[PDB]
């Protein structure tokens, strides 16, 4: 997997490929990575598949909750903080490497966060098996003030790179552009038979049930 | 060898339009501590073939030694310049050591790098070869340039451009994203240059202070070793 | 990882590496993190354990600092702030903050592998350093601690270099070659430098850009 | 290392199992009677794994459905009284597992003949014929061999004496003592079957 | 695998299944389990398919030198104790072996039982493989020495037939060999168990078989 | 330190009434990384014969070297070259020979036989081997030999065409490889079709995905 | 390992108005030793909602038991039928809660999504309950490497009931010829919004 | 689960063996003929263990005893025979050992019938009654009770009946078939004993 | 154990500690060995290890030495020796005794566990230092090389105090106070100072008794 994030000029960019494995097997090839925990805050995650989509669902809904009762637009530090406290309450298990970006009062915030419940506050990071190309191309790139055309084509190419040089990333490029007052979600931003006779399958039995 | 101690991090190579260049910080480690940051990790083994290695330095002096003794040998016995063994040849008995190695269970703890110039039809300096002391270049065919890798466990190839260690992430990436038939030397530089600053900035065994070697018509040059622009 | 912290005349030099992780996860990260206006403490070992323990003494912190306040009424770039407590009436003693930190940290050693160094300042004892070890075990130093897997290179360097009544001026500059020097030999550390300078009246925090040229 | 063997016809069922208590290398008992829980109502429930498992799961597990067929005054059905003792070896399958496998028999109104075959780690099916314990692996396919649905239970009773006679010469242990429950025409009968 | 060999009136009947399997994985189900030692010696395979088919073939080697040196025809008991006294030699080594020497010499028809741990049990009823229990139990509850060829071909086949049934391990093709006084014939060369099932067990084919 | 490394990629081989195809990917790859996008798998040992092998490439490129010196040496010794059949037990007794530090390297050995008649023999580290009429070794060997065995046996299949030619198994042998590298991530990159018929060997290259 | 004690596959595919679920009928034992032909891994939880549930036989039964509870419950108290999308996400939570000592299923989802349109929805899940939703067809089982291997060979996108009944029966029957521990019969199950069409297929007993 | 017992009078000396060979948990034969080892001279070697190490070890003994009794055209004494056994077994203790049981009987005229007890271990020992394998838990005592020196052939036949039938009712191996060798008298005999 | 080697001009200097072994085993240890009259070597690691090294290259260079000669004639407690071969004639050089104690080393470097390093002084290369490392790999130092549980503590020190032509009294100076400071900081090192200086015509060996006093 590959997912990773940037922080530009008023906006956090997340992207993401689009492939999950039973090991050596492609299990699905247009999964989706970008995970909406409110409005302005979005995550990604590697990881134990079941331990990020369930902990993603609790972090939304947890964060509505508390936007409801506080009517407050959430913060990402809020959900850094509820994040690390839940994975550290699980003494390393449950692991969830996560990109979660968001736009707040404090502006673009972008942060990383370790199966073992570390935070830290970035500006641009990757996480995945295909982590270290990502982290190549931005690395190499990356510069402080970019637009949002920028970060979207810069994110788009390390998620590229992770997917051509990665063998557990592959498919599409999800990325989204989260600003403080909306997001847009490109799920396909970029995108890198036979009919058997009728009757050939014997059978034993046949039951028709009509509903 | 039971495992290793004091390591050599990334290599890379590449070929261009000149010949090769072959890049490694001058850094030995042992664990966490940078004990040794002037060592030399690549080697010359012959006019026309070098040496670079990541992983164990002892076991890289090694094979070091051996590839100096069978330079001797071919030397020894060669009357034409055509005698003169290979960069394949020389990647070939590499594959062997460690196919042999593997099966005794006594494997060398590196990653081997084997680059050079295959052909004699560039120049004429094994007619008359000095190993005691050291025009313009002549373009090279990227077919008549060879770049060999060898692991631990004797998985050998060739290929235009190859990187060791942490390398074949990092400036691996860039060198597929960029790396381009027939380069001069400046994009070479320049392409190396960016690979490494990315490894300095990302490797934790890796130094700025690097060597550069290159392998063309007029044989092995070795570069005054330089710390990173930036 | 490389935390150090110096006494000198009129205050507690608080000095971090950013380095994080043989692959560097993090070569920006704050290691020293402001618990209090006046008092700081540099973190060393598991970062989410460190990160954890930071938080739930903040957390004890604000409350300490909340109960002391009495009834009624008395009476290289670089951030400077002042105390908006002026006389330290409410203010946490640094050896308080220690020292619950090193309780808290002791309970529970059987799985947190936490090592802090607390500078601070308050009315009574002045400028403190603190040391809270491996497995709970808390040292009051009076002319500096370190900690981190880059800190012992310099352990010998920093002996020999420590007067006791540095000046300002000094006492930073050796804080920034003991750090450049622990970077240099250490694997686990670099970055850019963070300095934290904690005095009676105000703290201020310089980050440094480095290289180390010795022509030995 | 306890066999036991299930059949299952239009017109019956038969139970059967070894009658040995074992105890290390001896045997304590060649007249077990720690296997065969009989349930009032038709139902049998054929129990093999260690003794003390074997006692307290089939004990529970019998006390369990005549509580039940008390205090409700009715016949718990054997597909019911099947899956609930399925249900309760896997409720202690990952606290306090007792090693028992399990033959459900039973004769109803609603459902006829009913033979379940059920494992220590409470896989349970309905079938028509199973064994369980190591002889299992020399008589499970006679049975498929010789089994027709519309078997007479003396047919029935015949290949048994087949899978006995298998079990003597074949099988390690050279078990000659069975006793089998023959539930049909609405009575369940006791048979001992020697060599 | 399951093979099996019997002695009855006319001579020897080997049968064996083709199934080779890699764990759970069916790596073929036309595979040739019954080798032949010479003219009038078979083998069977069970358990390591390599060792089995190396060590059989050695086997033929010796026997044929042996052969060519004293003009005369080996026995089944002297191939199989070379058989097993070779085995031996590689006692520890994880050597997997099951193998039946069924022939016939001038002290009549015989049949030797070895396997890689050095058995050499002479006998007439023999069964190797994860499917053996299930043949032993057919071929003993209708064995019977005055079977004619046919009856004997049978039995056979129908305890290949149910061995395969029963076991995840056996099943392809079941294949039945004679061995008379002047060699061997291949009675059934190969006939798909698919077929076995539906001639035997479900024969009116109008609803799924209940075991 | 365990000696032995899966680098993945895939053979595929189809056999015809007078012809074989054998085609196998190119990519090297090392855990979640690629060593390279090109190294042939496939090995020419004769104008008739050649071998194709998943497994270790170095254990791969070492036996191919063996069994060319083994043949080149037959050549000059018996004056003639050796059939497949002499090839495949050659190599049978050459990985036997390793049996107990053997090979990581599973084999289809293909060719054209003196009846110019498609041979297809597949083989296991330890030498054990069985000639078919389609196999596959490698990665997506569990992946693709369900497909040869639908499109090449059609067992469940009332309705059955059977006329083949070699035109539609290379283009059923190309839809194999597609489906390889769609659901395998060790598959990939180019693709090599070997076709050996009365003419000889016929080299062609297919793209496949990259990521 | 666990998951070869039993064996078993579940396959779903999805068509032109028309979903199709398909299971293997083996019941073993230790790996090898088949215990019963009848073992049906479908299970019905209403008209447009049908689970497949692979692994562990145990485990198999009792989430089948807690799903019919939950489902039951849920349509007694609403006094209407469980959405297809909602079962699936109660399944997956029903999953994880058991993260750290699972159920050992590997469950399928299929059905009908209500819109009135029946749009196929299809989902399936690992042991915690790691979902993917996927349009053509999903797989699991032991057999998960040769059913992915037929799904993507075979698939034909937008097949009636009987093209979608040939393909779906022919891919399981080719994958389950490849696999030793499961097998000995299959059931096949072909929903449209107006009936449904069951049949068990000839297969081998191997 | 090789049981093997010996017993020796002032003027015989009876070996007994179960007749099992077995594999796994099945018996490959119920008439094993891989035990029992005569050795020319009026001597045998009665082997316990796997059949492999029985049939390696059996047979190298004989043939070495063998070529000893042609190549010095005499008869091996029987206690030479069984310090030779018992030394050989001790050479490859260390070095591939054989896992075998033994009794070794015969009759000289220079120390009259005598039977010797030796473990895989090879400890050996001469006795007047031993036993092998699991069933000796359960002979030896009884071998004990009934045994005086002056028995005669026939009463030692009867106490070897009364091991035989311990070894069917307590015995967890219902073990049935027993082969006997009998020698006195200057001849050696062999029985077979069922049930 | 630590053992330093420095070199300064006209000259190199090897020093090391004494204590051999919680249990001090030993607490006046040789550890700087004669290899040669022109070539010590200071061990560190296993003792016996180490020790049985050092014999065996003893033994090879006596066997070096011996072969060198040429037939025919041509033209604070100190201990000094001038050298019997005044013009490094027969001398074995220190590269050559060097790299053959790395051969043996890394032959046999699955159980043998030996750092050491050798200081010399030959016609050719004039003084050389070598650390032969734990697997065996030799490195030739132009300025100074450290090996031992207590050299880690001083680096950034001597890094720091080096330069590059140090004179005979301050580079003597700078190697005992970096010996000093590394039997200060380490546990595993301590005892009298052990000083050898090697030069084109003589060679002094020097112990020193000590004491660390400082007022930080
Ligand atoms: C007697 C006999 C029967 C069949 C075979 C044989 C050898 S190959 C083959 C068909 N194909 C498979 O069985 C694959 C099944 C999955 C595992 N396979 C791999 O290749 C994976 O390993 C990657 C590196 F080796 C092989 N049948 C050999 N002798």
């Amino acid at each position: 997997t590959t997912i990773c994030g940037l922080v530009c000029q008023n906006a956090v960019i997340l992207g993401a490929d689009t492939r999950a494995t039973e090991g050596p097997i492609v299990a699905d090839k247009n999964c989706s990575k970008l995970h909406y925990i409110s409005k302005n805050i979005w995550c990604a995650g590697a990881g134990v598949a079941g331990d990020l989509e369930h902990t993603t669902l609790w972090l939304q809904h947890n964060v509505e909750l508390h936007r409801l009762n506080t009517n407050t637009q959430p913060r990402v530090s809020m959900c850094v903080s509820r994040l690390t406290q839940e994975l550290f309450k699980y003494q390393g298990y449950k692991v969830c490497a996560i990109v979660l970006g968001g736009v707040d009062v404090n502006g673009p915030q972008l942060y990383g966060i370790h199966p073992h419940g570390s935070s830290c506050l970035l500006p641009f990071t990757a996480l995945g098996s295909g982590s270290l190309n990502a982290m190549a191309v931005l690395e190499a790139k990356y510069r402080d003030n970019m637009t949002i055309e920028e970060g979207k084509n810069l994110v788009c190419e390390a998620i590229c790179a992770g997917i051509f040089n990665d063998l557990g990333s592959g498919g599409n490029v999800d990325i989204c552009v989260i600003t403080k007052d909306s997001y847009q979600h490109i799920r396909p931003y970029k995108e890198p038979p036979t009919i058997y006779p009728k009757g050939t399958t014997p059978i034993l039995s046949e039951k028709i049930e009509y509903i | 060898t039971l495992g290793p101690v004091v390591t050599g991090t990334s290599v890379i190579a590449i070929k261009y339009k000149h010949g090769i260049m072959i890049a490694a910080d001058r850094k030995a480690s042992y664990g966490s501590y940078a004990k040794f940051q002037n060592v030399e990790r690549i080697f010359k083994i012959n006019n026309k073939t070098v040496m670079g290695f990541s992983g164990e330095l002892a076991d890289a002096q090694y094979l070091h030694e051996l590839l100096t003794r069978k330079n001797i040998n071919n030397l020894s016995e060669k009357k034409r310049k055509e005698d003169m063994y290979t960069p394949q040849h020389y990647h070939s008995y590499v594959s062997r050591v460690f196919y042999v190695r593997k099966n005794r269970i006594d494997p060398l703890f590196n990653n081997i790098i084997i680059a050079g110039i295959n052909s004699q039809k560039y120049d004429n300096n094994d007619d008359n070869v000095l190993l005691y002391t050291n025009e313009e270049y002549k373009e090279i065919h990227k077919d008549d340039l060879y770049i060999g890798f060898v692991d631990m466990h004797g998985t050998n190839f060739c290929d235009d451009y190859i990187t060791t260690g942490y390398a074949r992430y990092f400036a691996l990436t860039l060198l597929r994203d960029h790396y381009k038939d027939n380069m001069t030397e400046e994009e070479a530089r320049i392409l190396i240059n960016e690979c490494l600053r990315i490894l300095y900035f990302r490797d934790a065994t890796s130094s700025n202070f690097i060597q550069i070697v290159k392998v063309t018509s007029k044989g092995v040059e070795y570069e005054e070793p330089y710390i990173l622009p930036c | 990882t490389t935390i150090i912290g110096i006494i000198y005349d009129n205050g507690v030099m608080l000095a971090c590496d950013s380095r994080t992780s043989t692959f560097i996860s993090n070569k920006c990260s704050r290691k020293i993190n402001r618990i209090n206006e006046n008092l700081y403490v540099c973190r060393s070992g598991a970062s989410a354990h460190s990160q954890k323990i930071i938080e739930i003494i903040k957390h004890y912190c604000v409350s300490m600092k909340n109960e002391n306040r009495k009834k009624g009424r008395f009476h290289v770039t670089k951030n400077k702030y002042f105390y908006e407590d002026k006389f330290n009436d409410y203010n946490p003693l640094v050896e308080n903050v220690a020292h619950i930190t090193k309780k808290i940290i002791y309970t529970n050693n059987n799985f947190l592998s936490c090592a802090l160094i607390f500078g601070g300042y308050d009315k009574i004892k002045k400028q403190q350093l603190y040391a809270v070890n491996l497995n709970g075990s808390i040292i009051e130093k009076h002319d500096f601690a370190v900690s981190g897997s880059g800190s012992i290179y310099i352990q010998s360097y920093l002996q020999d270099k420590y007067k006791k009544f540095m000046t300002k001026k000094e006492c930073f500059n050796l804080i920034l070659n003991c750090v450049k020097y622990a970077m240099h030999n250490d694997n686990s550390s670099g970055g850019l430098i963070r300095i934290v300078n904690i005095t009676k009246s105000f703290v201020e925090e310089f980050t440094v850009v480095n290289t180390q040229m010795n022509f030995q | 290392m306890d066999t036991l063997i299930g059949l299952r016809g239009n017109n019956f069922v038969v139970l059967a199992a070894d009658t040995y208590s074992i105890n290390s290398i001896i045997k304590l008992k060649n007249d077990d009677n720690t296997k065969f829980y009989d349930i009032h109502g038709n139902k049998c429930l054929l129990l093999g794994g260690s003794i003390g498992d074997r006692l307290q799961f089939g004990e529970f597990i019998r006390k369990n459905v005549h509580l039940y067929q008390y205090q409700n005054n009715t016949d718990m059905f054997v597909k019911s009284f099947a899956f609930f003792t399925r249900k309760n070896l896997a409720y202690y399958l990952r606290r306090n597992p007792f090693e028992v496998n399990c033959l459900i028999a039973g004769y109803d109104k609603k459902d006829g003949y009913q033979l379940y075959w059920c494992d220590y780690l409470s896989n349970m099916d309905s079938v028509n014929k199973g064994a369980h314990g190591y002889g299992a692996y020399l008589v499970s396919a006679i049975l498929d061999k010789y089994y027709h649905e519309n078997l007479t239970v003396d047919e029935a009773l015949d290949i048994f004496k087949l899978c006995f006679e298998e079990l003597k010469k074949r099988f390690l242990l050279t078990q000659i003592n069975y006793e089998l429950r023959i539930m049909y025409d609405n009575k369940v009968e006791t048979q001992y079957v020697t060599v | 695998t399951t093979t099996l060999a019997f002695k009855f009136k006319d001579g020897i009947i080997v049968a064996v299944d083709s199934r080779a399997s890699m764990g759970s994985f069916i790596s073929s189900q036309n595979v040739e389990k019954i080798i032949e030692i010479n003219k009038n010696i078979l083998g069977t395979m069970a358990g390591g398919a390599a060792d089995c088919l190396y060590w059989e073939k050695y086997l033929g080697k010796i026997i044929k030198i042996y052969e060519l040196r004293n003009n005369e025809k080996i026995s089944v008991r002297a191939a199989s104790t070379i058989l097993s006294n070779i085995l031996y030699q590689y006692k520890g080594y994880g050597l997997c072996c099951g193998i039946i020497l069924s022939g016939y010499d001038h002290t009549g028809f015989n049949m030797f039982y070895v396997d890689d741990s050095g058995k050499k049990v002479e006998g007439n009823l023999f069964s190797c493989g994860s499917g053996s229990t299930y043949a032993y139990s057919i071929l003993d509850s209708a064995y019977d020495y005055n079977l004619n060829l046919d009856q004997a071909v049978e039995l056979a086949r129908n305890a290949i037939y149910h061995a395969t049934f029963r076991d995840g391990g056996s099943g392809g093709k079941v294949r039945v060999f004679h061995i008379h006084k002047n060699g061997y014939d291949k009675i059934i060369e190969g006939e798909d168990v698919f077929d076995l099932h539906y001639h035997y067990t479900n024969p009116e084919q109008k609803d799924q078989y209940v075991m | 330190w365990y000696p032995y490394i899966d680098n993945g990629g895939t053979v595929i081989g189809l056999t015809g009434k007078d012809y074989v195809i054998l085609a196998a990917d190119t990519r090297l790859s090392l855990s979640y990384s690629i060593y390279t996008r090109f190294c042939p798998k496939i090995s020419k040992l004769t104008d008739k014969c050649i071998i194709g092998s998943s497994g270790m490439q170095s254990d791969i490129k070492t036996l191919h070297s063996l069994l060319q010196k083994k043949i080149q040496l037959f050549v000059l010794e018996h004056s003639h070259y050796p059939d497949i059949h002499v090839i495949a037990r050659l190599l049978c007794v050459i990985l036997y020979s390793r049996r107990f530090f053997p090979y990581y390297a599973f084999n289809i050995l293909a060719g054209v036989d003196e009846n110019n008649k498609g041979v297809l023999y597949n083989y296991d580290s330890v030498g054990s081997y069985c000639e078919a009429t389609h196999s596959c070794v490698g990665s997506g060997s569990q992946l693709i030999l369900p497909i040869l065995d639908n499109r090449v046996e059609q067992k469940n299949q009332l309705i059955k065409n059977t006329n083949f030619n070699l035109g539609d198994d290379i283009n059923f042998v190309k839809d194999a490889i597609t489906s390889a590298t769609e659901r395998d991530i060790y598959t990939g990159d180019k693709t090599l079709i070997y076709v050996i018929d009365k003419m000889g060997i016929n080299v062609n290259t297919l793209d496949l995905k990259q990521d | 390992s666990i998951y070869n004690y039993n064996g078993g596959c579940v396959l779903g595919m999805s068509g032109s108005n028309c979903v199709a679920i398909a299971c293997d009928l083996r019941l073993g034992a230790n790996t090898f030793t088949t215990v019963s032909t009848k073992f049906s891994k479908i299970f019905k939880m209403n008209n447009n909602v049908y689970v497949g549930l692979s692994g562990l036989a145990t485990d198999i039964q009792t989430l089948y038991e807690i799903l019919r509870y939950r489902v039951n419950l849920y349509e007694v108290r609403q006094d209407a039928e469980m959405d297809v999308e909602c079962f699936a996400n109660m399944l997956s939570s029903i999953l994880y809660s058991n993260r750290f000592s699972p159920y050992f299923v590997n469950p399928i989802v299929v059905g009908f999504k209500l819109k009135v349109n029946y749009e196929p929805y299809l989902t399936a899940y690992d042991l915690i309950g790691a979902k993917c939703e996927t349009r053509d067809f999903v797989v699991n089982g032991v057999t998960s490497e040769q059913l992915f291997g037929m799904c993507e060979s075979l698939y034909v996108k937008d097949q009636d009931e009987n093209g979608l009944f040939e393909t779906i029966s022919q891919c399981l029957l080719s994958a389950l010829d490849r696999d030793c521990i499961s097998g000995w019969g299959a059931e096949v199950l072909v929903l449209t919004p107006e009936k449904i069409i069951k049949k068990k297929l000839k297969a081998r007993m191997d």
